[PDB]
């Protein structure tokens, strides 16, 4: 009963930056946390970063430590991913996620493409 | 060798991604339990 | 309340069991990578 | 191509102890680690304890910390679980496991029943 809508993807050169956003709306919503996942063709979605909803405690996978920063705003039910120092290997569809119950499945958005391509 | 180390590193990093995901989920619930404790 | 805290604690402990399992698997591979490093 | 065979289960009063063993045999076998899982009827197997094969580093779930101890012997390809201070809620089928590759599935034994029942 809750919809998640991303924004902020695009195409950058290596070394560039992007800021992803995600807003949750619909029925009143108070998740355990929100986070970001990424997916390349033919592979499953992999965790990138998460933030706990109450405390704002952050988690990052080793490949983005020191380059990506996650944050959230409870007033607007919005989570953000600031992606700096982007590398070609970061190219993926980035998906927003909400940890809402104990079914083991998160609620997801529809993904935003992130392309990091060295043009010259 | 080179390829054994590189590939096993990739497999380790996949497990580590899942590990971080569970850490996030666990801490989120710990914080909820603390908040409910304050309501009592 | 009592039941909310008890049940959420049980769900946290299930995630924590999976977390420990992944920690075990991750550390085991780290040790293998160290051993292969010594062969070089 | 590797078979895992447990032993050591039984029926104890609360406060009692049991020592589980598990021997791996067959094709030459050098796992990442071995461990113990438990299962109650109608539920999935849950992790209990694990040990890394090279380093002997141990891991325990919170419900058995300070009561259970895992160990292994590379010479005999055997893993052990010393279970002290047993409680009725420890009643389960205990299964031995080997983390052998990167398929996400471990190799398992056939389980040993552990019953902790207060008789009086």
């Amino acid at each position: 009963q809750v919809q998640l809508q991303e924004s902020g993807g695009g195409l950058v050169q290596p070394g560039g930056s992007l800021r992803l956003s995600c807003i949750a709306s619909g029925r009143t919503f108070n998740p355990y946390g929100m986070g970001w996942f990424r997916q390349v063709p033919g592979k499953e979605r992999t965790f990138v970063s998460g933030i706990t909803w109450i405390g704002g405690t952050t988690y990052y996978v080793n490949s983005v430590k020191g380059r990506f920063t996650i944050s959230r705003d409870r007033a607007k039910n919005t989570v953000y991913l600031q992606m700096n120092s982007l590398k070609p290997e970061d190219t993926a569809v980035y998906y927003c996620a909400a940890d809402k119950d104990n079914t083991g499945y998160n609620y997801w958005g529809q993904g935003t493409q992130v392309t990091v391509s060295s043009f010259g | 060798l080179e390829e054994e180390l590189k590939q096993l590193e990739e497999e380790l990093q996949a497990i580590e991604e899942q590990l971080a995901q569970l850490q996030w989920k666990a801490q989120a619930r710990k914080e909820k339990l603390a908040q409910l404790k304050e309501k009592l």
